[PDB]
RNA sequence: UCAAAGAGUGCU
């Protein structure tokens, strides 16, 4: 029957060059950044000090 | 299939992070820690006004 | 028309371009 | 901030798969042939061979969709954001690896041959600031004088102008033979359409390039003694005259070179 | 901005300039 | 079994994945034309345009070299990984593969065929995965250079632990440590099956058999 | 010495041919030396006795 | 272009005065504009300019 | 600002690169729970099948199986004692604890 | 319609389709080549 | 060799 997995792409993560910058892969789904509140307020106070 | 998350956010975890940002990555977060007295039973609770 | 073709075109060549001294002896 | 360019083009993948043109799945697959190059570009190392890679690899995905937009919507141009974009992001890259890489005359030839073929989209007034820049960078490249020159005299043929650019190479490079000589031919080129106009004119009812090789023959020698002759003159009598021997020489075949260009213009005496 | 196309200098800068000018104004 | 036992396997198995910039430093690194810090430099793109030039060549030479610039020398083998293939692409992969090592059989000594393979080597990793069907090819192109490269970017496999000397050695491997190899039982019949192969494709040449008559000749004394 | 006989003076160095005498790199070196070269101009006179 | 040029463009940026060269690169940069700002090394070179 | 806000994270789902997995049967017949383990094994590529990992050992059984947050490293450790700390990925052990406890 | 030669051919490049090399793979026979 | 820790160099 059909199936397809979760597949990494070596290449597209790890580049080939050693001098090429490494691909930052970034999702915006609110869960995957928990602790907004109270994160937001330690950068405010480490800010102030 | 389906068992894992399609996409990861690179600043949260990396399955490919070098020696050396695993460094970088943990002082941040070292610089960022919570206090426990921050934990509360919903996170848009905290910060209102009274 | 067949002398205006006759007549010269300026020729370039970018279009075609697109298409130790210090060092005493160990005793 | 490959971010950056990654986001300014989301409102067109958007464009496209609201369009229909390209699944979500196909989608993606340029996005990911995308995000490479936008890293390999902004990354250590990068070369202009990037540039071109990622510029012809933009071109393909220009011609699909408008095959595609034939094939699937029946339409010469769909009035969204997805006609002029890629079209318009191209002339981004190239301005990037030209201001990234302002040695490599090839990658600025296909800049302006790309921004050429597309006359309506791009207004003559954009091929002026390439060349402006381009000969701003290259000021002693004698074929990027004579380029603009060819330019403007055929598709605007704007003879005040195109005497006005060979008008500042001569001042640059006043010591090239052949910019002396396509300033010439663009010279008598000039009397003999103005002559042939004139004939025309009667049928429906020259010195200044002989003056151009005057001074031609006076700057060519200076330059050929300056030359030959290093920092400092020669005190010897006898090389002088040498020195004077080998203008002579070098300066006759400059002007042999030139009787052969009258005689290709038959109009002219 | 300064550019190839248009004399910004408003006289004959080089020895060519007064020359070609001089036959410009002669001619008509 | 031992978990290390155990684990040494996985390594094994994922010994190309290429997980982190570590690992894929020493994969790209390993090179037949250039050294290691220029092939870490170098582009498959730019690595794969020498090869196309090359089995053009090659081509010239030989016809059934232009075979495979349809199926391993194309454009798309550039988006090729082998990680990503299924078990029954990776069979497909490797017999091509085997095929193009017994056609450039006769040919090592000429340099296209060096060039040639530099992209089989940098784009499918034969140097770990086809590890024996390099090694034997090249057997009798042994005191040439090119086969001291082969040794310095190969992992032997354990019937070729003779040669673990010579890796990364100023000197050739010597024509009496070879009868230890073929000396070895369980080498000859490995050895006899790839000769076999080449009986019946008819790619035997004259160098192969004249060094492969000697080392029987000699195992026998 | 071969190349004091085919080039006299740094000028004619420029454009005279060192194919025969040197391999394609270094005879470029050479040219390029030449004009960016730090020696003084020398007589004919000097120039017969050094060829 | 040359040997030559360089010495004799030495001598002149050393006098404070401007060559045929600097004329040539100046003009074409330079907008003729509310005056453009000019940075130069040398004060003495800059009544040069200003003349030119 | 939010309707902006949430626009662009709209914006960013986009860019996503990869999807979850399926598993469909393309026959009504055919049930999820009927597919057998080894099948998919058979349908998962060469390097998935590498990604699993199967290890029988008795010494110190049983044992639980804990998993870093990023992923990259596992740690089983033993009922009677034995812990380890691998890469399964990597496939090199980050330490050995034979304590017997 | 079905699409032409010549937009299937063009289909591959952009898709970065494998499939076209992996019958000419699982087609290769060794008596062949030699 | 891996493996953890320092100290400089090039360059975005």
């Amino acid at each position: 029957m059909k199936i397809k997995t979760i597949k990494r792409s070596a290449d597209d993560y790890v580049p080939v060059k050693s001098t090429q910058e490494s691909q930052m892969p970034r999702n915006l789904n609110p869960e995957l950044h928990p602790f907004e509140r109270a994160r937001e307020y330690t950068k405010a106070l480490n800010a102030t000090k | 299939p389906g068992a894992g998350e399609a996409n990861y956010d690179a600043l949260e975890l990396n399955p490919f992070e070098t020696k050396k940002q695993r460094q970088e990555q943990e002082v941040r977060t070292l610089l960022n820690k919570l206090p426990a007295d921050t934990i509360t039973l919903d996170p848009n609770s905290i910060g209102s006004v009274d | 028309e067949t002398n205006l073709k006759k007549l010269p075109k300026l020729e370039t060549g970018f279009d075609a371009l697109a298409n130790d001294w210090f060092t005493l002896p160990k005793p | 901030k490959t971010r950056y360019y990654l986001e300014q083009c989301i409102p067109e993948m958007d464009d496209l798969v609201e369009k229909g043109l390209f699944t979500k799945n196909e989608v993606s697959l340029i996005m990911k042939k995308r995000t490479d190059f936008e890293h390999r570009l902004n990354s250590r190392g990068s070369s202009i061979n990037d540039y071109i890679k990622y510029i012809n690899y933009e071109s393909n995905v220009n011609k699909l969709r408008a095959k595609r937009c034939k094939r699937i919507l029946q339409v010469k141009k769909t009035n969204s954001l997805s006609d002029w974009s890629i079209q318009q992001r191209i002339g981004f890259i190239y301005q990037r690896g030209t201001n990234k890489f302002p040695q490599d005359l090839k990658f600025w030839a296909m800049y302006l041959n790309y921004m050429k073929a597309r006359g309506n989209q791009t207004s003559y007034k954009k091929i002026h600031n390439i060349y402006n820049q381009l000969l701003k960078l290259h000021p002693t490249n004698v074929d990027i004088w004579i380029s603009c020159a060819k330019y403007e005299y055929e598709v605007h043929a704007n003879f005040k102008s195109c005497r006005n650019i060979f008008q500042n190479g001569l001042r640059f490079n006043p010591d090239v033979p052949k910019l002396w000589y396509e300033y010439v031919k663009f010279e008598l080129n000039f009397i003999t359409k103005l002559i042939n106009r004139r004939k025309v004119m009667g049928l429906i009812n020259g010195d200044i390039a002989l003056t151009i090789f005057d001074v031609c023959m006076k700057t060519l020698g200076k330059h050929y003694i300056n030359k030959h002759k290093g920092y400092y003159a020669i005190s010897d009598s006898k090389m002088n005259i040498e020195l004077n021997k080998e203008t002579l020489n070098y300066l006759f075949s400059e002007s042999l070179r030139y009787i052969k260009l009258f005689d290709e213009f038959l109009d002219l005496e | 901005h300064a550019s190839a196309f248009t004399r910004t200098q408003d006289v004959p800068q080089t020895e060519l300039q007064e020359k070609v000018d001089q036959v410009l104004q002669e001619s008509n | 079994s031992s978990l290390s036992d155990q684990l040494a396997q996985v390594a094994s198995n994922n010994a190309t994945v290429a997980l982190d910039r570590k690992r894929r430093q020493k994969l790209h690194s390993a090179s037949l034309i250039y050294n290691s810090k220029t092939a870490a430099t170098q582009d498959y793109d730019f690595i794969f345009e020498n090869a196309s030039k090359a089995l053009e060549e090659l081509s010239q030479i030989e016809p059934k070299f232009a075979i495979f610039s349809r199926t391993l020398f194309s454009e798309s083998s550039i988006s090729l990984d082998r990680n990503v293939q299924t078990k029954e692409e990776i069979k497909d992969l490797d017999n091509a593969i085997n095929a193009y090592l017994l056609l450039a059989s006769s040919k090592w000594y000429l340099a296209p065929t060096l060039h040639a393979t530099e992209w089989l080597v940098r784009r499918f990793q034969i140097h770990v995965k086809n590890t024996e069907m390099l090694l034997l090819s090249t057997l009798n192109y042994y005191q040439t250079p090119v086969f001291k490269r082969i040794l310095s970017i190969i992992k032997l496999p354990p019937l070729f632990n003779c040669l673990s000397n010579f890796v990364r050695s100023e000197k050739p491997p010597t024509a009496l440590t070879m009868i230890k190899l073929f000396n070895d039982m369980d080498f000859l019949k490995l050895y006899t099956s790839y000769l076999d192969q080449c009986i019946k494709h008819n790619a035997t040449y004259t160098n192969q058999l004249l060094f492969t008559t000697c080392c029987f000749i000699n195992v026998v004394a | 010495a071969r190349i004091i006989l085919t080039m006299g003076i740094r000028s004619k160095a420029s454009e005279t041919d060192l194919s025969e005498i040197l391999p394609e790199e270094i005879e470029e070196r050479v040219k390029t030396a030449a004009e960016v070269s730090m020696g003084t101009e020398i007589t004919q006179t000097d120039l017969d006795n050094i060829n | 272009k040359g040997a030559a040029e360089a010495l004799e463009n030495a001598n002149d940026i050393s006098e404070g005065l401007v060559s045929e060269s600097l004329k040539a690169i100046l003009d074409l940069n330079l907008p003729k504009a509310k005056n453009i700002t000019l940075a130069i090394s040398d004060k003495n070179l800059g009544p040069s300019i200003k003349e030119e | 600002q939010y309707k902006k806000a949430v626009s662009s994270a709209a914006a960013t789902d986009y860019l996503l690169p990869e999807s979850n997995g399926y598993l469909e049967p393309e026959n009504e017949l055919e049930k999820t729970f009927k597919v057998q383990q080894s099948e998919i094994k058979s349908s998962v590529d060469v390097s998935t099948a590498n990604k699993a990992l199967d290890l029988s050992l008795k010494e110190f059984g049983p044992y639980h199986i804990k998993y870093a947050k990023n992923g990259t490293h596992l740690l089983i450790t033993g009922r009677k004692g034995h812990v380890a700390s691998m890469d399964w990925r990597k496939g090199q052990l980050r330490a050995e604890l034979f304590l017997n406890e | 319609p079905p699409p032409d030669e010549e937009e299937q051919l063009l289909a591959k490049f952009v898709f970065g389709d494998t499939t076209d090399l992996q019958e000419n793979l699982a087609k290769f026979n060794a008596d062949f080549i030699f």
